[PDB]
């Protein structure tokens, strides 16, 4: 275990005794984390990584079908507590019976707006993230009535009314601008085979604007590097090919200094705290740097690993991000949410599993019944589920109007 | 009238006598529900009125009253917010006294997309930003590093050109904390869009505030990020005293961020034509390895690449 390492102490924050709300919240984070490295050696046991699946499948199977008033607060979300659990269940092997996915099929044709899209809720006004939620979901249940829930004709005229002259689009109609909704679109559009050639006219070039001085991309142009931001960009361009848009190599300096030489976890920004969920926005960018470097027929590129420590991740994900009665979290003292439990699974898989064309390298820590279904990088729902999905709607002609 | 949601004598909608008329709206979960949330009595009340509200599009002050509640229940409820900025317009509502209200919220709610969204909506309504700059510094204050507060104010700043104070702010906060990375991309942000960095003059004087920064806490990323990133531009083997510079506080002031600059600097020298081309690589290829090996180890893989990508370039 490279967490436990002896040399490893040497990682610890080295404030130059020069203290900052910055280097003190750091410092509390790498305490909290150091003790739960060590308690092995304190309670002289031998470390144990085990990924407890049946306590993540109990919540999981559970939240899948009720949630306490402590959910109120994802009334407007839905869909992403759908995808965020039959993800989780993906990832962990986990079936969905034929009468839960028809159940799920059935809640998000209400969710649908008439006027393309989905809301977050029954009768709620469509918007961008319960879109992509929504038609992810409908892509990992894969079936026909899933694929026909999807009303393909408002969905592409819904894009077009949030589609912005300067590329962009809005989140939702009288709505909010930044990288999600760019990836949002190009997610669902090329899911379900509705670009129009005129589409993400210009969105490649505003996305590029969203890269800067740090190699990170921020929410809109001048805005901060950050990590859920960044995948959303770089994913994004991956789905229009003109990845080559961005300075992908001040981009892949950027992301690799997210890693915690400590927590061997990502922070979001630099200076910032280590998170679980950045396990995923993240780390999931070195696959995607990968598949675009190796694009420009990059010689250097590894054949077995990702550009970020996939052991120190897997290490931080199993030890410090577990919660004992089932779900994932941020970090030790953080309490287990859907949203976790679906990134922190996401981040596991994508550190457990490397591939570039012919070349397939997993890194399983802990017992081998770790090891997770596969994650497509890009849309964040299984491969085999990515490749259906266009598949079938290839058979579909792009909506003319 | 506005009994609070949280006042101890709050009474339900169903239970209020001037609501009496409208017969309340329930959730169409379908008859297999999913994700189904088991909603407490309270929130059920509100949303099944603020739904037959909704359907039968009553812009009335009762309506507009009621989707402050759901709004508190659910700040994230985007359809409620909308419905919201609908009743502003049409019931002509003092457009100040909704600035105070999402002041309010925005408080409680720091995080919230909705609560600053709106704010901007009512900024862009009025085209008066006089308040914007000090109630941003209020929740920076608080939370230094609140993504959407810096969103908004490089939206303010932008949109009614006030630049001429930013600078000093940036000063300010970087004095409280040099290490916050939202500050030094706001210094970016001011110079970048007043006077470029191409005045020698502001490139120099950049450089040379960032050089004291990196004296004063070595071990601050966010400095050396901003060193590379302000010089990165023209291309860092375009200065040469730096390499020098840096070189010298290779025993003092010496990190694996000066360790990594060495490498960025080597790494442009050798796109440039340098003298001394082997002897350069060689330099580069052995920092790459004690990096990989040694003062860097969390980022191996890269270091690596850095190595093999290096070679199989200027072998
Ligand atoms: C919707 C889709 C498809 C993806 C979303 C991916 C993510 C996580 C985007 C991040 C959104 C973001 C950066 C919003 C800005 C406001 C905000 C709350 C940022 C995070 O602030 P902190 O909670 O302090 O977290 P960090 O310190 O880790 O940045
Ligand atoms: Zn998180």
């Amino acid at each position: 275990l490279y967490s436990l390492r002896p040399e490893h102490a040497r990682e610890r924050l080295q404030d130059d005794s020069v203290e900052t709300v910055t280097s003190i919240e750091q410092a509390k984070v790498e305490e909290k984390i150091q003790e739960v490295f060590s308690s092995y050696k304190f309670n002289h046991l031998v470390p144990r990584l085990v990924l407890q699946r049946e306590k993540h499948f109990h919540y999981l199977k559970r939240g899948l079908r009720q949630l306490t008033d402590a959910y109120e607060c994802l009334d407007a979300s839905r869909p992403w507590l759908c995808y965020w659990i039959l993800h989780s269940l993906e990832l962990l092997d986990e079936p969905i019976p034929q009468i839960v996915a028809t159940d799920v099929c059935q809640f998000l044709e209400l969710c649908q707006s008439p006027d393309g899209g989905f809301g977050g809720g029954p009768g709620q006004y469509p918007h961008l993230a319960p879109t992509y939620a929504a038609v992810n979901a409908l892509c990992i249940i894969g079936t026909e009535e899933a694929y026909n829930v999807i009303n393909r004709e408002k969905l592409l005229q819904y894009l077009y009314s949030l589609k912005q002259p300067d590329g962009s689009f809005l989140m939702h109609v009288g709505g909010e601008v930044d990288v999600r909704s760019a990836y949002c679109a190009a997610s669902v559009a090329s899911l379900t085979n509705i670009i129009t050639p005129d589409l993400f006219e210009g969105t490649a070039e505003w996305i590029a604007r969203c890269q800067n001085w740090e190699g990170g991309i921020g929410g809109v142009p001048g805005m901060e590097a950050h990590g859920g931001y960044t995948f959303c960009g770089l994913a994004a361009l991956v789905i229009l090919k003109k990845e080559r848009s961005l300075n992908l190599k001040s981009l892949l300096q950027w992301v690799t200094s997210r890693q915690m030489r400590f927590e061997g976890g990502f922070q979001g920004r630099c200076n910032k705290l280590v998170d679980g969920c950045y396990s995923f926005w993240q780390a999931g960018l070195l696959p995607l740097l990968h598949r675009a470097l190796h694009a420009q027929g990059d010689p250097a590129l590894s054949m077995s690993h990702w550009m970020f420590h996939q052991q120190a991740l897997q290490e931080y994900i199993l030890m410090c991000c577990q919660c004992p009665a089932g779900g994932l979290l941020d970090k030790p003292g953080k309490s287990r949410d859907f949203y976790h439990t679906c990134y922190c699974l996401s981040g596991l898989s994508i550190a457990q599993h490397f591939g570039s064309g012919a070349m397939l390298h997993d890194v399983v820590m802990g017992v081998p019944e770790n090891v997770l279904q596969p994650t497509h990088p890009v849309y964040n729902i299984g491969p085999d589920k990515v490749i259906q999905a266009t598949t079938h709607f290839l058979q579909k002609p792009v909506p003319g109007f | 009238g506005f009994l609070s949601l949280d006042s101890p004598t709050y009474v339900l909608y169903r239970d209020r006598a001037e609501w009496a008329d409208i017969d309340p709206v329930p959730q169409n979960d379908g008859p297999s529900p999913v994700v189904q949330i088991i909603y407490s009595e309270k929130f059920r009340d509100v949303y099944d009125y603020f739904r037959a509200v909704l359907q039968r599009d009553e812009r009335s002050e009762r309506a507009f009253k009621l989707t402050r509640d759901a709004i508190e229940l659910n700040a994230a409820n985007y359809t409620v917010w909308h419905f919201r900025r609908v009743l502003l317009r049409s019931l002509q509502k003092d457009l100040q006294e909704e600035m105070n209200y999402i002041t309010a919220i925005i408080e409680e709610q720091p995080k919230n997309y909705q609560v600053w969204h709106h704010r901007r909506v009512l900024v862009e309504w009025l085209k008066d930003p006089s308040q914007e700059l000090e109630f941003i510094a209020d929740i920076l204050n608080q939370d230094a590093k609140n993504y959407h507060a810096w969103q908004h104010r490089q939206w303010v700043i932008q949109e009614f050109r006030l630049w001429d104070n930013e600078l000093q702010y940036v000063d300010q906060l970087l004095k409280e904390d040099v290490r916050n990375n939202s500050v030094w991309n706001q210094r970016h942000f001011v110079i970048s869009n007043t006077t470029g960095y191409s005045d020698r003059a502001v490139l120099e004087r950049e450089v040379q505030y960032t050089l004291e920064m990196i004296k004063l806490v070595p071990h601050n990323e966010s400095a050396w990020n901003y060193l590379k990133g302000i010089l990165q531009d023209r291309g860092l083997s375009r200065y040469p005293n730096l390499l020098n510079q840096l070189l010298d506080l290779q025993p003092s002031h010496s990190s694996p961020y000066l360790i990594a600059f060495l490498v960025d600097i080597y790494e442009d020298m050798l796109e440039n034509q340098c003298d001394n081309k082997e002897d350069i690589l060689n330099k580069a290829l052995e920092l790459c390895e004690i990096l990989a090996k040694e003062k860097d180890t969390i980022r191996k893989e890269y270091w690596r690449y850095i190595g093999r990508s290096l070679q199989s370039k200027h072998s």
